[PDB]
């Protein structure tokens, strides 16, 4: 009867919604570890200018 | 109400959250790769200075090396960048 | 084309590794619905 | 809270390297020079994505640049 | 984890209730005269029923009246929780049986009937609040007051 | 429904995993060019104590 196919689509629907939630975790968490990531390599980035700095004021 | 039309209309509905997802997933990724592109521009920056200061290194003569004992204090002091966010 | 597919699909979207990250009751029904929309009008104002 | 990170820091390298014979001498006559309480500064240090606001805050980044300017007065000041 | 744990129970405690607590007092109400519990009964399994094979049993003695042989009816399981509007028509008439004032439909109404009832009645409470588990969660760590001074 | 799901999940996998090389190989380039950036200085060190003696 029409409520046992309601039943039916109800849980299609409940899959569907758990798996975009899913999506949406995974680009949040994703997001955070490329900050931190970009975080040390901007730092490893500027602790090897300021040393190129240091060494061709050096050198001249 | 026919049971139905409620369930097309949901169906419609995580559609449209699809969409949006997408359109935050791109803001996401552009917000990434903006800041990578800097980071790749600095690089390259720093690798052609790294080029010519080890060029320029190998070629240092030391016999040939003078130092002015007179200008000691006269000259200008390097100092380190002090940028502060 | 199938749940199979996309739920794969999300599957191995899910393990990137990911590291440095740390009768009586119907008219009941209603008139109980138009006051709960006269409520949160009144908390819009 | 550079400021103050900066200050515990030095005060601790200062604290480590003072002779230990000449604290038990003090102390043995009531001119004690006290230990600097212990605190817990590391989990701050190591932050780089704190969030406010919709940004995305770099703490490390910051406390950095304060206490290398710091470290550059110390230096200073010394000579 | 959560949600669907939550959505689990509460389809699986809703069909247990519907499909096997309320055999017992409707065959009492069908070999009785009362026919008002019968009607609120049969409604309550026409709204909240999903019978694995599509229909309600045939063979069924408690629909009858007669009295069971017995009869088991294996109860389906799956993760989706009832549409707010069928979960609120159910508690209403929950509600509705054991009333002080309705003549009374729980005179009728058997001990250990009701006790059930009240019981069912009472944690079917926070379904609809657990159900929305992220919105209830956001709700109960709200401290956002701490800020405005509008009235100050 | 399906489609668009399947679809979305797809192209989101990708950027994520080319934006992972990316990062990776920039990571590379810096270890590298610290490598050399060390060799010069040591180089330096070397030159200005030669001239000291």
């Amino acid at each position: 009867r029409e409520i046992h196919q309601d039943w039916a689509n109800r849980e299609y629907i409940e899959i569907i919604t758990s798996s975009i939630k899913k999506i949406a975790d995974f680009l949040n968490s994703f997001d955070m570890s490329c900050r931190s990531r970009l975080a040390t390599l901007n730092e490893k980035l500027t602790a090897l200018e300021r040393r190129i700095e240091y060494i061709e004021a050096r050198v001249t | 109400n026919e049971l139905e039309c409620v369930t097309n209309i949901s169906l419609a509905n995580i559609i449209r959250q699809l969409s949006s997802l997408s359109k935050y997933a791109e803001d996401i990724f552009g917000e990434l790769f903006n800041e990578a592109h800097s980071f790749s521009f600095r690089v390259n920056s720093l690798q052609e200075r790294v080029d010519r200061l080890s060029v320029s290194v190998t070629q240092l003569d030391p016999k040939e090396e003078e130092l002015s004992l007179q200008d000691i204090t006269m000259r200008k002091a390097f100092r380190s960048s002090t940028i502060q966010d | 084309v199938t749940l199979e597919d996309a739920l794969s699909n999300v599957d191995l979207l899910e393990e990137l590794p990911l590291p440095d990250q740390q009768a009586r009751y119907i008219e009941q029904a209603t008139v109980h619905s138009s006051m709960n929309e006269m409520l949160e009008e009144g908390q819009e104002y | 809270l550079a400021d103050q990170i900066f200050a515990y820091y030095k005060v601790m390298a200062g604290s480590l390297l003072l002779d230990k014979r000449l604290r038990s001498e003090c102390k043995n006559q009531g001119a004690t020079i006290h230990l600097p309480p212990s605190n817990r500064y590391e989990t701050l240090l190591k932050q780089r994505h704190v969030q406010l606001l919709g940004r995305s805050i770099d703490l490390n980044r910051l406390i950095t640049q304060r206490v290398s300017a710091a470290m550059y007065k110390s230096l200073e000041l010394a000579i | 984890v959560f949600n669907h744990a939550i959505r689990h129970t509460v389809y699986a405690a809703l069909q247990d209730f519907s499909q096997v607590t309320l055999r017992e007092p409707l065959r009492q109400a069908i070999k009785k005269k009362k026919n008002v519990i019968q009607s609120v009964l049969q409604a309550i399994r026409k709204t909240v029923c999903d019978w694995e094979t599509g229909h309600e049993p045939f063979n069924d003695p408690a629909l009858r009246g007669e009295k069971d042989p017995g009869f088991d009816i294996k109860v389906p399981r799956r993760a989706v929780g009832p549409s707010s509007t069928q979960l609120y028509m159910v508690r209403t008439m929950l509600e509705s049986l054991i009333a002080d004032k309705s003549k009374t439909l729980r005179s009728s109404l058997e001990g250990p009937t009701i006790l059930d009832i009240e019981k069912f009645h009472r944690e079917s409470f926070f379904y609809t609040h657990l159900i929305n588990f992220s919105e209830t969660l956001q709700q109960c760590c709200d401290l956002s007051q701490l800020w405005f001074r509008e009235f100050f | 429904t399906t489609q668009s799901l399947a679809s979305v999940a797809y192209l989101i996998n990708t950027l994520a995993n080319n934006v992972l090389q990316m990062l990776d190989i920039q990571a590379s380039q810096l270890r590298r060019m610290e490598s050399s950036i060390n060799h010069i200085s040591q180089t330096v060190d070397i030159h200005k104590e030669k001239v000291a003696r």
